[PDB]
């Protein structure tokens, strides 16, 4: 008997109005999970980050699926996010593994 | 003619406070500045959010001062998206918008009243080096302030200062209290520091009085945001709770607010007068992208050095003020806490000459030539004693200097 | 992104499926109108998710 | 066969042929354990090896891993 009901939320082009607008629906719906899937911004900010930050004040957890930058993985302050697609220092390890097959060991990382 | 927001959430003496709005010398600099003080609950963010943009929609504010009473961080941290987001610089004085957060953003105007972590830790290492306790041990959880505190000790701490047990707890995960009390059996030395959050803290002591690790032997210190209401003493805070909290019995209120009205209104006069131009730009609501375009830039360079006649109010860059008052209390038998020392400008001041406790035989003595030799403090070092020296002119005076000599070696 | 909302929206249909197996059902208040108190089972239904297991 | 004593003065002859001269002891309230304390308390006063013994374990009932992890630590 659980029922599933679906609520999506569009796009605007400022960020205050829009966290307002999300924060508003998504408490009027009692909603369990939030998904982004917005890689292709206009602006380059790539900032989901207040959905998140508002699901944290209730522990609501959020699972991201675009963005890729290390500062989600910060659990300190994301209290309640995640995501399942890897940051760029997994790329680190890629490069170790590379270095692993071809016998490198001093580097000049820029 | 500045604007000045003042804002009120729970019980507060509300007409003490506009009573003292007008208690500073602002007559020496053209200011006049404009207060408007308004009442609020605490709803939801969205009703704060709300009422600011009706301010600076009216008012045309120019600086918003938040005061409150719950415990909880969520407030700053809200706070500083609305400071960052709006030209508009936010002061926080008393209640939930005290407690300091993790950092402020870049754009971010919004700053607190209260020290910083590694103030409290240098304050804390003062306790511990003025009654004689030099083993101890740090545990913490995962609250994003940890890192700051376990490097700041160990830099200092880098006198016969010798830790011996670093814990880390991470709380999320349940069913972990079993591996909780396995791993708290490590603890060896006499005095542990806690760094965690209340209920978080309220769990901990319930897995230490199960293992018993918190009766008679063992004391423990923890910093502000532990205690945070004096009002409320959780279930079971054991007798001889040490910490510091911010000094909010000599420091009311309205000094609070006087101290912040003084301190917008002489950065927005240095702003004014050094640059000759004050950023005062269309307070717009609605569509505030095209409204930061008067980007100050220089305001906070004038808001983070303030003097206020002998009150160096002076800022950080984290957002963090320079010279806090701070006071340590301590959890007698019955659940009060009681004001035990002051700390200020890198001095510390016991009342108590001796710590009381919750086999030891006091010594008496004679400095003997060859046996029992007396000299004064280091402006103790190693292979000596110390020892009290009375002093009768008031109340009982005593002075600690360094004894040894042939006798006290045996 | 068409995959990938598939992976995402099966993963949460397992694990909310997951969750429902267990007691203790909390619900979010209308935080929008006085409601500061937080969600009780949100570390724990992260600590549920955290040991999800998948093979689609 | 052999009572407790004789075997207790076999095994501090099998410890003192591997020279383990720092030990402890750990009784249980099984009946019978003051006497071999007793016994080993005259035994080691009288020995060419004066053996290091740190304080002894008595245990108290089934160990609730409370106070008793306090001695076994
Ligand atoms: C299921 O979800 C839809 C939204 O996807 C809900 O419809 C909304 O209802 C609210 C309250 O009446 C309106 O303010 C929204 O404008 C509606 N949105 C849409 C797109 O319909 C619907 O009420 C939900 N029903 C259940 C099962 O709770
Ligand atoms: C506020 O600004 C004044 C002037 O720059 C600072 O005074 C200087 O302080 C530094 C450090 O002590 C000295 O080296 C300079 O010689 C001082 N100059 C003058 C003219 O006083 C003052 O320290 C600043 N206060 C704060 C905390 O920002
Ligand atoms: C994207 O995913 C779908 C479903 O797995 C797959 O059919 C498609 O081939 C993928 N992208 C492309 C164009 O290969």
């Amino acid at each position: 008997k659980i029922q599933l009901n679906a609520t999506s939320v569009t796009h605007k082009p400022n960020a205050i109005q829009m966290a307002l607008s999300v924060c508003e629906d998504l408490i009027s719906s009692q909603v369990y999970a939030i998904l982004v899937s917005h890689p292709p911004t206009p602006n380059d900010h790539f900032t989901p980050t207040p959905v998140s930050y508002t699901a944290g004040f209730y522990r609501i957890p959020v699972l991201g699926l675009t963005t890729r930058m290390s500062i989600y993985s910060d659990k300190s302050i994301h209290l309640s996010f995640l995501r399942t697609v890897p940051p760029y220092s997994h790329q680190s390890s890629v490069w170790f593994e590379m270095m692993r097959v071809y016998n490198w060991n001093h580097i000049i990382l820029l | 003619s500045i604007g000045i927001a003042v804002i009120l959430v729970g019980t507060s003496d509300e007409v003490a406070i506009k009573d003292a709005h007008e208690k500073d010398d602002f007559h020496h600099l053209s200011v006049v500045p404009r207060v408007e003080l308004v009442a609020m609950n605490e709803t939801d963010p969205k009703s704060i959010i709300t009422r600011i943009c009706d301010l600076m929609s009216d008012r045309k504010i120019q600086g918003v001062v938040l005061a409150d009473d719950t415990d909880q961080e969520a407030i700053a941290q809200i706070l500083d998206f609305i400071s960052a987001q709006t030209l508009t610089p936010i002061l926080g004085i008393h209640g939930g918008s005290s407690m300091i957060m993790a950092d402020k953003d870049e754009s971010s105007m919004f700053f607190q009243f209260g020290p910083s972590i590694e103030q409290q830790a240098s304050v804390m290492l003062n306790i511990m080096e003025e009654y004689d306790w030099y083993i101890f041990s740090i545990v913490t959880t995962y609250f994003p302030g940890y890192q700051d505190f376990v490097n700041k000790i160990r830099s200092t701490i880098e006198v016969g200062w010798e830790l011996e047990e670093v814990l880390l707890l991470d709380m999320s995960l349940d069913d972990g209290d079993s591996k909780i009390q396995n791993q708290l059996k490590k603890l060896q030395s006499p005095i542990i520091l806690l760094y965690c959050t209340k209920e978080e803290a309220t769990y901990i002591f319930e897995v230490a009085n199960s293992v018993g690790l918190t009766g008679y032997g063992y004391t423990w210190i923890v910093p502000s945001l532990v205690a945070g209401d004096t009002d409320t003493v959780p279930s079971e805070f054991p007798t001889g709770l040490i910490s510091v909290s911010y000094d909010e019995w000599d420091y009311g209120l309205p000094a609070r607010v006087r101290d912040g009205i003084a301190i917008i209104t002489t950065a927005a006069s240095d702003m004014l007068s050094e640059h000759s131009f004050i950023p005062e730009p269309k307070s717009s609501c609605y569509n505030t992208h095209e409204k930061r375009i008067y980007q100050s830039n220089m305001l906070n360079r004038y808001l983070i050095n303030v003097t206020f006649e002998g009150r160096n109010l002076s800022f950080s860059e984290d957002g963090y003020q320079m010279h806090p008052k701070l006071v340590i209390i301590l959890l007698n038998k019955e659940r009060k806490w009681e004001r035990v020392g002051k700390w200020k400008d890198k001095s510390l001041q016991m009342k108590y000459y001796v710590w009381p406790r919750m086999d030891h035989l006091s010594i008496v003595t004679l400095e003997e030539a060859p046996f029992v030799i007396v000299e004064s403090v280091d402006p103790c070092m190693r292979n000596t004693v110390p020892c009290q020296k009375r002093i009768i002119s008031e109340e009982p005076g005593y002075i600690k200097k360094c004894c040894k000599g042939f006798c006290i070696d045996i | 992104e068409s995959a990938h909302i598939s992976d995402a929206v099966g993963v949460v249909a397992q694990a909310v499926h997951e969750l429902l197996e267990k007691e203790n059902i909390t619900d979010p208040p209308r935080g929008c109108v006085g409601n500061t108190n937080i969600w009780k089972t949100g570390p724990l239904f992260k600590r549920v998710l955290m040991s999800s297991k998948y093979a689609d | 066969g052999a009572s407790i004593q004789q075997q207790a003065t076999v095994m501090l002859k099998i410890m003192q042929d591997y020279d383990w001269h720092v030990f402890s002891l750990v009784t249980t309230i099984f009946p019978g354990y003051r006497d071999f304390i007793s016994f080993i308390k005259t035994t080691v006063d009288n020995s060419f090896v004066g053996w290091d013994m740190q304080n002894v374990i008595t245990l108290d009932t089934s160990f609730e891993d409370a106070k008793t992890q306090v001695q076994l630590k």
